[PDB]
């Protein structure tokens, strides 16, 4: 495993922090572990403070008037690094003498505390065209050495690092929320009562959400459209405690509920980045500097205990309004955020907008039970972000594990992979049978992801594809492939191609959420990608084809969101284009 | 009444200055903004675009009144123009209170209550509210324009330009259209305008106060000193566009509360001095509004995180 | 003398459509001129929108003339705008012919001897060029300015603008000094400026049809367009300016000619109407330069060498 | 030995050209020798025909009038390429057949012969700001695909190779000009008799020119100031015959000539772009498309047999003048040129504005008999730029081989180089007792020059560098570089370094004729070099030193033009930064 490193345009200030996203529960959050390195000769009588800069921006850019920066102070606390006043004695992280071992004593310690109730770091969007900075709260590890600490910052003697600050989804479930609200017309025989619901209150981004509605028209007046928006309750309380919003997902389906009637139905909205990726004053969750990052995940305050928590404190609603001809409304609360991820989550575009691996000799000889180093030379720094895949010939490709980490779940422990400056490996103890078959090493960090040169042993919930039929060498193809079990929002379909009786090559790939493509330069516009939500359905238009465009064609799925690496690949097609 | 001989000969020398002081002014600030044209910075730079237009136009039509004025009050150009004049110079005095309520509004807006600031669009919002603000300054000035001629009486034969209220049944009504023109204008021109003003300087005032509680020794300083431009540029208003409206309010009272004629004789005489009073701001605006926005004298004028290794 | 009746009502028509068009022409040329301006750093664009202005103020003070003619020959305004509007008139003439002269210079510079055109600071001399054009045409036109005046009751308390010739020069220089006014004004802003105008596109079409002989079939038709072009800038000029200059030195002429007097009151009547004709450039100005240069309409919406091995 | 190629979009249509560059000497040109590889398939019926695109834009930007485009053909003549003409018979030259004899038949050859008369590549100085296309005239091999001239053109089917044409010094000299413009004055006795001179009647660019102005007075008028001009006579002799004059340089001495003085100082002026980059209309050598080049050459006419040369002739002047305090003038006509170039010149700015190299030997033993291949690596292509030198015990740098094949004059022909791929080698057949040094490889293509790593082999004019002593361990230390025996505007002056014991690195260097600088990385912006013309001599000021400036410097020569390598090194000075 590695840990998180900054510098400082000195160099001689290195700050070791270790997962740089934080969990904050309903009670306590996580200690700040980190380490920073201190030069004695260098610090003659200053000191290294290094403190929690959380701080809430409320203002686009800054001084506005020259001397006006919109920056409160939410939180900091100081702390000198050495020498280490004996006043805390907090016995060092298992992670903080590890530096020590990989750096040594001039690695000088700290360890931070966070009140119960402060805001998730949150950022508002700054829209289509903002630029500056965005207005929203945020964290920093910053450490500054001075002989006292009121003196000026330096330019060269500090060092700034975004840390930020995340709750994941409880471990618990909650209970389905209700809405009921009775609206009498000027006819109140039966006074309209609603009925809507909601199947879960605790969702990750991308899931659809099924707003049930259900209501008895009982009222002769009628409504035309019902409108279902799950809309974000940004409660702003900066000075002014405010709760502006903004709609996420818009649905107005047709459904004129004529009197007398019960209407029920479920539809699906699923929140996701790009169809309100212009609506300025969106609270999308932390940014390190400017990636995209998905919507803000709903905040849990403690219950009965509104401390009224200054910052951004998000919630998401769906409300649910029926139009009458000639406006009856109510709203349904649901959180919304990530599972506990066993991986810390990378803060990039993990597939960020080239690359080449050299696998080991494909004739790696070895029989049951002789262990074995698969070796490959890498091109570049791949960061831990490598998956072997054991690739069965004949048969599609099998995941054996994600980012040279701890193996895919499932996958038995004789595999285990070794990274390794430049080049990775993956080692196995025991052949048994089904080790007799093809293995490749995969990188997923830069498009397009590059798989290894493929090797072969020598011992002496579905993914359907439409199309096929070698036919056009020239002409246009439509390949389609749905997977039955996996939100399109949810996962990137992934669509890589192996060159007739060669290696794997990645070709284009589908960022439903972020609502994003990418494609290869092999074919580059050549080739489209585009997949809907009507059946959980991927199209792939190749066009212009080519003998050179002769491969067989497998699609795939990879979690949307910290995507890991490829789970998940399709039956495959062999498709040898020709006349 | 007894005008003055002083004022004769006072009015027009001082008129002419203002003209060449504002018009130069204002001219220099229209200047400013076409150069620069970077569709950059001052999201709301539309509403000083705005204002100076107005002030420009508010100056560019003095010659003639001082002419007016230097011709002992015959008006010698024709009945279209004195209406066009007028109407430009009323126009122009309401466009002026507007845009300046409605500048402090935008930094009321974007200093007290910046998240809806950051939040709204605000280039098309000021779009409009400059588009509403000037069709509303037109038809707050259409009477002037409808209800204006000249030439009234006398053996001299000297034409003189004046409001005609005695086209709508000035039998009638006459003081009634007199004091409803006349308090309609000073009530949707200045007393609106002026309120919504104070009240978004004062909380802006209050806030700012607040946000260099503390800050620091040279954050207090920069506290007084915007303090002080609020302070400065509410008070030149204050100084300026109340003689005028003072003593319009005081001689449209004098009509149902008897006013002394003798004293109305001297309000009848200072008027003018108010009326070159009020064409003070107007003069002087470019030098703040552009000048404390260093914008205008522009335009005139680290390592990376890194990953290594956990060693067990 | 007598003025035709026809003439009285229409002539206002035609002044104020060509106002109409002009002005909005004018103005859609000169927001497409600031549109860009700077950026795409233009050099002749100086000319385009001087002649934009030039054009543009020709028609802007027209309606007073409108309303002159409508008026039975009163001129209601003052003495200053009398001598304003002439003299603003007549600089605009000047200015517009020069402008156009200078386009063709410009454009006859970078065609038919393109190297002195790559060669010299075209910026500098375009701009040099153009300040000098508008000070020659404001010195030609001071004359008028200075010798415009009002007055002439003529018994019927008709008020006329008109140049009194008699305001510096004695009685002496009665008729001497319209003949010199006239055939300078003449002599220095069409005859001049018209030969400059026609040698340069003579030798602009002459090196055109040269240049274009060879290709085929598209390119004669691509020449013949421009040839086309060429000759309808001149004729469109020509079919303007020829019939107000002509009847000007017609007039002119019939003090040493004694006309029969009825062609003079001919004459007389036709002015006008020439005056209108002249306008036209004016009006039609923007649909043809504008119009023709593609920049004014869109601003309205591989290998590489490589080195080998010579085996021996 | 390389040769140049190029290629159509297509790829297939390969142009290869033997040498970019022609002299047009008196009597005729040395004629254009290429070949082009076909595919009859490609070329169903289509022919590749190739022409000498020999034309003169005189017209600024691209289409100033739709219509309009201000170019006129010079020449163009035209073969077929596939199959050969039948009628040409015209052997083929030496490198046609060996481009044969590593390209294929289907590479069909093509001979083009130029009129006696015919402008010399030149393109005028566009300007600081001008863009579109500089107006001059041009050459363009073109080959493009047709079944018929007339049918229309493909823009991926057509190949356009910019050739340039020069006329370099005649080997001969010629007759140096004169001057004698005789003017009266009140004393008309004796009236003002001039003498001025010239040195000689050839020069390349940068040799400063000697004006010898001698002047009798007599005549009581004085004249207060002397102007010497170097000026281009641009004879643009397209329509207009024009003769366009702009002054490349312009000396100004205040010598105040008074009656009764005789003054026949020489004083030197040496043209170069530099000084006169804005002059919009300067005629400058012709450029491949935009690369900075030299002023325009003389071209050289036949005993003034003008044909109306339908191009811009360029020939060069000095003026002399005298302007009378109460203006008399004369010019002096000579001809500018480079000299015959042994190595084609390269028509790019040579270290145009990283490639590190690696040597393998570095002590490998090797007694007499025994031939040291002398290896190493480059990052980059470096197209056979590579120069050799070695170092005898504690002496200097010196250049065994340039061009990484030629050989530099005097040196033995022990060494041979040998390029292949990305790597270089040296050989020493037979070790001359001189042999033991170590040796280095200097790439000169892209700035910073990196050399090699030195290989010691086991036995088993003047240039003067003053400013030593090791002081000033932190401050800025001036180093004089006079290299008495070459122009400075007629020479590259480098500054390099080596570490105790290591191999060479360059640090900085000065182009005066482009008058602009480069500067390494290593030291970025810390190190200034200037050189003035008046002493001949570079001044280096390292400044805010470190104990990394610790190192031998040295200082190097480079033709300035053709960089080539360098052909001399300093003494080099020892510096310990230090107290
Ligand atoms: C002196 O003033 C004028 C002189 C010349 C032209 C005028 O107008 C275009 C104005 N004038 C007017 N005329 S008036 O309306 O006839 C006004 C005279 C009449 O009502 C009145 N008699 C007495 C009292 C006490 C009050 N009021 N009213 N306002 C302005 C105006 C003009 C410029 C700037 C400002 C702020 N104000
Ligand atoms: C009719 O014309 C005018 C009417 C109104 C205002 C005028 O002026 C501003 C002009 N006018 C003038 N007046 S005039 O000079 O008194 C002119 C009337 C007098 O001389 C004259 N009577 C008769 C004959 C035959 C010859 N000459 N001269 N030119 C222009 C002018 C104006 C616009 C456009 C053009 C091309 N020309
Ligand atoms: C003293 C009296 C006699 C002068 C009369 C002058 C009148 C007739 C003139 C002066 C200026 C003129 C106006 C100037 C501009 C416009 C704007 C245009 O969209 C319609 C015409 C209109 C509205 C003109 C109509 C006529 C007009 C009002
Ligand atoms: C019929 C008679 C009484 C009308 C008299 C009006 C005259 C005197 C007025 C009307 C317009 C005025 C001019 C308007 C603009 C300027 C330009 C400025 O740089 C100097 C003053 C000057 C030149 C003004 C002087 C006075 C002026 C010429």
């Amino acid at each position: 495993t590695r840990v998180f490193k900054k510098a400082s345009p000195n160099g001689k200030l290195t700050v070791y922090l270790g997962k740089r996203d934080f969990v904050d529960h309903i009670d306590l959050v996580e200690p700040v572990d980190g380490v920073v390195l201190v030069d004695p000769e260098y610090l003659k009588e200053r000191r290294v403070y290094v403190t929690l800069t959380a701080a809430f921006r409320y203002g686009r850019e800054d001084l506005d008037v020259l001397g006006l920066t919109f920056r409160k102070d939410l939180f900091v606390a100081n702390v000198q690094s050495f020498p280490p006043a004996p006043e805390d004695k907090k016995p060092l992280t298992r992670l903080q003498e590890r530096l020590i071992k990989k750096l040594g004593e001039h690695a000088y310690p700290f360890t931070f505390e966070i009140p119960p109730n402060l805001p998730s770091s949150v950022t508002l969007q700054p829209g289509p065209e903002d630029t500056g900075k965005a207005i929203g709260v945020d964290y920093e590890v910053k450490a500054f050495v001075a002989e006292n600490l009121e003196e000026k910052i330096h330019k060269r003697n500090s060092v700034r690092l975004v840390i930020e600050k995340v709750q994941y989804a409880p471990e618990r479930p909650g209970p389905q929320p209700t809405a009921e609200t009775t609206r009498q017309f000027l006819m109140s025989d039966k006074p309209l009562h609603l009925e809507a619901s909601l199947d879960k209150e605790i969702y990750y981004h991308g899931e659809p959400i099924s707003v049930n509605v259900h209501v008895t028209n009982n009222t002769n007046k009628t409504v035309k459209k019902i409108k279902i928006s799950v809309r974000q309750y940004a409660d702003i309380v900066l000075f002014n405690t405010a709760q502006y919003k903004v709609p996420v997902a818009m649905e107005e389906a047709d459904d004129t509920v004529a009197p007398s009637s019960t209407f029920s139905k479920v539809y699906t909205l699923t929140p996701f980045l790009a169809n309100n990726r212009e609506k300025r004053g969106l609270a999308l969750d932390g940014k390190l500097k400017h990636e995209d990052t998905n919507l803000a995940s709903s905040t849990l305050l403690r219950e009965g205990a509104n401390r009224e928590i200054l910052g951004i404190i998000v919630s998401y609603k769906v409300k649910v309004k029926l139009v009458v001809s000639r406006d009856v409304a109510v709203e349904l609360p649901f959180t919304l955020m990530h599972p506990k991820p066993k991986e810390e989550p990378p803060h990039r575009e993990v597939p960020e907008h080239d690359i080449q691996m050299t696998q080991s000799p494909s004739s790696l000889s070895a029989s049951v039970g002789d262990r074995v180093t698969i070796t490959c030379r890498a091109s570049q720094s791949v960061s831990s972000a490598v998956a072997w895949y054991q690739q069965k010939p004949g048969k599609a490709p099998k995941l054996l594990i994600y980012s040279a980490s701890s193996l895919y779940s499932g996958v038995p422990s004789r595999f285990s992979g070794s990274r390794s400056g430049t080049d990775f490996t993956l080692t196995i103890s025991s052949l048994q049978p089904e080790d007799f078959a093809t293995y490749y090493c995969q990188q997923y960090k830069y498009v397009p992801v590059t798989f290894g040169q493929g090797t072969k042993v020598e011992i002496k919930v579905q993914l359907v594809e439409s199309g096929g039929g070698l036919v056009q060498p020239g002409g246009s193809l439509r390949l389609s492939c749905a997977a039955s079990g996996f939100n399109v929002y949810s996962s990137s379909i992934h669509w890589v191609r192996q060159a007739p009786g060669k290696g794997l090559e990645w070709v284009a790939s589908i960022s439903s959420y972020y609502g994003y493509t990418y494609y290869a330069d092999s074919v580059k516009g050549r080739f489209t990608i585009s997949a809907d939500t009507s059946k959980n359905t991927a199209y792939l238009q190749m066009n212009s084809l080519r003998a050179e465009d002769t491969a067989v064609y497998y699609c795939a799925r990879s979690r949307q969101f910290w995507y890991s690496g490829l789970d998940y690949w399709g039956q495959g097609t062999l498709v040898t284009v020709s006349s | 009444y007894t005008d003055w001989k002083s004022s004769g000969a006072l009015i027009p020398a001082i008129y002419m200055l203002v003209f060449l002081l504002g018009t130069t002014g204002n001219g220099l600030v229209l200047w400013t903004v076409f150069r620069s044209s970077r569709e950059k910075r001052r999201s709301a730079d539309i509403f000083i675009a705005s204002l100076a237009v107005a002030d420009l136009t508010f100056v560019v039509t003095l010659p003639l009144w001082a002419t007016y004025t230097y011709r002992d009050y015959d008006w010698p150009f024709g009945t279209f123009f004195c209406k066009l004049s007028s109407y430009l110079i009323f126009v122009n005095m309401y466009a002026s209170v507007f845009c300046l309520t409605g500048l402090s509004f935008d930094r009321y807006l974007a200093i007290v209550r910046p998240v809806a600031n950051a939040r709204l669009r605000l280039r098309v919002s000021g779009a409009v509210a400059t588009a509403v603000l000037w069709v509303l300054a037109a038809l707050l000035a259409m009477p002037v324009m409808v209800l204006r001629t000249t030439g009234d009486l006398e053996n001299t034969t000297k034409v003189q330009c004046y409001m005609d209220y005695s086209m709508v049944a000035t039998v009638s009504s006459e003081w009634a259209w007199e004091v409803g023109l006349g308090v309609s204008s000073t009530t949707v021109g200045f007393v609106v305008p002026f309120t919504i003003m104070l009240t978004c300087y004062f909380f802006i005032a209050q806030t700012i106060a607040g946000h260099f509680r503390k800050e620091r020794i040279e954050g207090l300083r920069k506290r007084r000193r915007l303090l002080s431009i609020i302070v400065v540029l509410v008070v030149t208003f204050a100084l300026c566009w109340m003689p005028y409206h003072l003593v319009k309010t005081l001689y449209m009272l004098g009509s149902l509360l008897h006013w002394p004629c003798d004293f109305d004789l001297f309000l009848m005489n200072i008027f003018p001095y108010c009326t070159c009073i009020s064409y003070v701001n107007s003069c002087l605006n470019p030098f703040l509004y552009a000048f404390f926005d260093p914008r205008f004298r522009q335009a005139c004028t680290s390592c990376t995180t890194a990953s290594s290794s956990l060693a067990k």
